[PDB]
């Protein structure tokens, strides 16, 4: 997260580490007991996922659990067109407990509302390049589609939209796939992709459009 | 799925480290710029024996995640993440053929793969990101040899974190 702040400690519930022989790599969103949303790009053939954290260290972190994950299913359309459909669904080998730290999120229904703004949290690069200790949080604008189109040109698909590219250069960064963008207390997009190098002036990132795929994310985490 | 690994078996980062693209059958010669035929200036990409190690790499995605997977379209470069002007693309030049070229325009998705094969990694080629690759190869000529299309003949390399800088 560029320009971004500590999130205060454990105010984002639903926010899941993915790790990989102790680094993290993604994060994903607990979207139900059993289930964590993250970036179809995230895919790995099993998780380690930490819930309930702030710091990446579990024995620091009262509440948190490191739970195991084996089943990821990815959007059958993910990557059709390219870097379209960026979502997977990976079901925890135990449903979790709910807590005060532990807790899923509904997703939007509305479609993205330009000028709204919204929250982004990860543990991925600050703008001086390195790692957070500690999860961060930023406020970005979702911007019009017309604007995002034109950026990202000739990518643009609608299972897409865009948000930040403001003049304080707030932005998601390497890190921060498959983590939240909440907008009016509801999940509204995943962090996706963007322009390399992160936090460019007047550049959003782009976020999966999870208001189109609120029936599959259902379909799939009842079954 | 798949992971890209360097010589230590450490994930390849999106961007933030330098590689060493080590050919495993031409180890004497490293990565280097060198010009074709009488062009103004040296930008085609070559295997050249007077330049040990050679120029080092970054590979880039778009993806907001901080490694690379086989699967992922990249963009690779010479020079620092801040710079777009060692872009890698791939230009005709008799009497090389498709050729391995510096540029300084950057896509958002770059036209590249680095799959395994055999004891390494190859770099494929993608022509406007379709769905069949081009195995990148090499082809000798005054004593380099120039990084191009060589389909089925892929030049082998291992990805070697430059940290020693």
């Amino acid at each position: 997260i560029i320009n971004g702040e500590d999130c205060s400690p454990h105010s984002q519930p639903w926010q899941a580490a993915l790790v990989m022989e102790n680094e993290l790599f993604c994060s994903g969103v607990l979207v139900h007991p059993q289930w964590v949303l993250s970036a179809a790009h995230c895919f790995q053939n099993s998780y380690t996922i930490g819930l309930g954290l702030h710091s990446l260290e579990a024995d620091q972190e009262p509440g948190s659990q490191m739970v195991e994950a084996s089943l990821s299913v990815r959007h059958p359309e993910y990557n059709r067109p390219l870097l379209a459909n960026d979502l997977m669904l990976i079901k925890l080998d135990e449903s979790v407990s709910e807590s005060d730290t532990i807790r899923s999120i509904s997703i939007a229904s509305q479609c993205p509302t330009a000028g709204n703004s919204c929250l982004v949290s990860g543990w991925g690069l600050l703008a001086n390049g390195r790692m957070p200790t500690v999860l961060q949080c930023v406020n970005v604008s979702v911007v019009s589609e017309e604007v995002c189109s034109k950026l990202y040109d000739p990518l643009y698909h609608p299972s897409m939209f865009c948000a930040g590219g403001g003049q304080d250069q707030k932005d998601s960064c390497n890190g921060d796939s498959g983590g939240p963008l909440i907008c009016n207390g509801y999940l509204q997009g995943l962090v996706s992709f963007g322009k390399a190098p992160c936090g460019q002036v007047g550049v959003p990132g782009v976020y999966t459009n999870l208001c189109k795929f609120t029936e599959w994310i259902e379909k799939t985490v009842q079954a | 799925s798949s992971v890209v690994v360097d010589t230590n078996g450490q994930p390849v980062s999106n961007g933030a480290d330098a590689y060493y693209l080590v050919p495993v059958s031409h180890g004497h010669a490293g990565l280097a710029l060198a010009k074709i035929g009488n062009e103004a200036e040296p930008r085609a990409v070559v295997l050249d024996p007077h330049h040990r190690p050679g120029l080092p790499v970054r590979f880039e995605s778009p993806l907001r995640i901080n490694i690379i997977k086989e699967s992922y379209f990249l963009n690779i470069k010479f020079g620092p993440s801040s710079s777009d002007s060692g872009v890698w693309d791939v230009i005709q030049q008799d009497p090389i053929g498709l050729a391995v070229k510096v540029t300084d325009t950057k896509s958002l998705l770059g036209p590249f793969k680095v799959e395994k094969e055999g004891e390494g990694y190859k770099i494929v080629y993608y022509p406007e990101r379709g769905q069949t690759g081009l195995d990148i190869g090499l082809v000798h000529r005054n004593d380099k040899y120039y990084l191009a299309v060589k389909d089925g003949e892929p030049c082998v390399f291992k990805i070697r974190k430059a940290t020693d800088e």
